[PDB]
């Protein structure tokens, strides 16, 4: 209760210091083998997502509704840095056109159509995962009072309907 | 490279005729909406008066 | 609105 | 001096704790990194499955010669689950049979048909017909949800037929510069050898011409480690492996 802890103990600064140094050297030493192949496992992943995926905002994951009568996919958002530099290009190359001299304004037109897509579908995006955060509270709640309803349905013996739990697909869950 | 380029047009050339579909998915979709928010609207009222 | 609006949907489709 | 050491000013009991300490760090991080490992092919392989090979049309690519950023791939398609192709025989002759029908209720009597000079900007279809360029429905018979899921699916039926007819002449081009870039290479190490035969060795990478493969062209190739993408420290330690 009133003594110096375990790293209180230590030794006094610079030779603690100087047992950092050393410290180092050993971790240091257990990184080498083991932190090099994580670099090159990097490299595969991240040019595969290079082509593949390394650009989502938002997922497409699936939106049922509870009576499960209809199913809608939600949306892939890309990172349209890329795709505004693009336009930009496009823009500088109308610039460089005039500048050598001596549809601008249409690209940043479609630079500004790019964006309020992007922004009315992540909106839209919000919105769907919002209503799933509502699923997934209304299911704990559900899945509390159908439990309710079996134990209510065996106390009456009637299991010949007691309301059954009902969660999100999978479908709903790709993460 | 020029069939190549020719080839990046005529993507465009098909591109343009693929958004005539989900405009039709779209119509299905709307008109289901119709269908049974009459009879939402409808009750609505039913219960008001 | 509602006799009207199925033909309006059944006519503009 | 320099045989005085830190390690002479410190107790026995912080000795052994400092030594366990960092052997228990040294365990961990060989162990902590084995599982980052571990989990970056677990997640390569999940990866690979889930984009390329559900997909039934795989995201082959071109890029021409002159222009070594601009990319041209085969259009996606994924592996069918059976309703598509069961769907697509099953309509496509029942859809023969719905032209020779002629049975619903026709709200086509009230218009005549007329002409229209340009009406919406323009489009076209490239390639041969398609089956459904012949198997369209009518303007106005279409005004129920079933009739419309079958518009639908005879729209995706031209969306397979423009994708593969340009699909096919897209991998007729790949065959075509596929023996050009062959016959290209041929010539260039031709090209290289004579250079070298009459002295010139110093031949200029705008004379041989250009070998533009893209990674992504043929995309598997992107898959791999590109130990050049390996950070300098971590390849000078990796020059020691003896494999």
């Amino acid at each position: 209760t009133h003594r110096l802890s375990k790293e209180e103990i230590t030794i006094h600064p610079q030779i603690y210091r100087e047992l950092q140094e050393e410290m180092r050297q050993r971790v240091e030493e257990s990184r080498k083998p083991t932190a090099l192949e994580l670099a090159r496992e990097n490299i595969r992943t991240r040019k595969m997502r290079n082509r593949f995926v390394d650009n989502l905002a938002h997922d497409r994951f699936l939106v049922r509704s509870f009576s499960k009568e209809f199913s809608v996919a939600s949306f892939r958002t890309p990172y349209v840095d890329g795709s505004i530099k693009l336009f930009q290009q496009q823009i500088d190359e109308l610039l460089g056109s005039e500048r050598c001299s001596s549809a601008v304004i249409k690209l940043q037109q479609l630079i500004r159509l790019e964006e309020i897509i992007f922004n009315m579908r992540n909106n839209f995006s919000n919105e769907l995962l919002k209503l799933r955060d509502e699923k997934e509270r209304l299911c704990g709640t559900l899945n509390v009072s159908l439990q309710r309803i079996r134990a209510i349905n065996e106390k009456l013996k009637d299991k010949s309907f007691h309301a059954d739990d009902v969660k999100l697909t999978p479908e709903e869950m790709p993460g | 490279d020029d069939e190549i380029d020719v080839l990046r047009t005529d993507r465009m050339l098909v591109a343009q005729l693929v958004d005539e579909l989900e405009l039709h998915q779209v119509n299905a979709l709307c008109l289901f909406l119709l269908k049974k928010t009459i009879r939402n609207k409808f009750l609505g009222v039913k219960r008001e008066e | 609105e509602v006799i009207e609006k199925v033909l309006d949907i059944q006519n503009l489709y | 001096t320099p045989t005085v050491r830190a390690e002479d000013f410190l107790l026995p009991e912080q000795r052994q704790a400092f030594n366990e300490e960092c052997e228990m760090e040294i365990h961990k991080a060989r162990e902590d990194d084995y599982y980052s490992l571990v989990h970056n092919e677990f997640v390569q392989h999940t990866i690979k499955t889930e984009c390329w090979d559900v997909m039934e049309v795989q995201r082959s690519k071109i890029v021409s010669m002159t222009d070594p950023e601009t990319e041209v791939h085969n259009f996606h398609l994924r592996k069918p689950c059976a309703q598509r192709a069961k769907i697509q025989k099953k309509i496509k002759l029942m859809r023969a049979i719905q032209i020779k029908t002629e049975e619903c209720f026709t709200l086509s009597s009230l218009v005549k048909r007329a002409k229209e000079g340009n009406l919406c900007t323009e489009q076209q279809v490239c390639g041969p017909p398609s089956d459904v360029d012949e198997l369209l429905y009518d303007t106005l018979d279409v005004y129920t949800g079933p009739r419309a899921t079958i518009q639908l699916i005879l729209l995706e039926c031209k969306i397979l037929h423009e994708k593969k007819s340009f699909n096919i002449r897209f991998d007729t081009l790949r065959e075509r510069k596929s023996r050009e870039l062959n016959l290209i290479a041929e010539r260039n190490g031709r090209c290289v050898r004579i250079m070298q035969q009459l002295g010139e060795h110093t031949c200029p990478p705008n004379v041989l011409f250009t070998p533009v493969f893209d990674i992504e062209e043929d995309p598997q190739t992107v898959f791999e480690v590109f130990d050049s993408e390996i950070d300098p420290e971590l390849l000078k330690l990796a020059v020691k492996s003896d494999d």
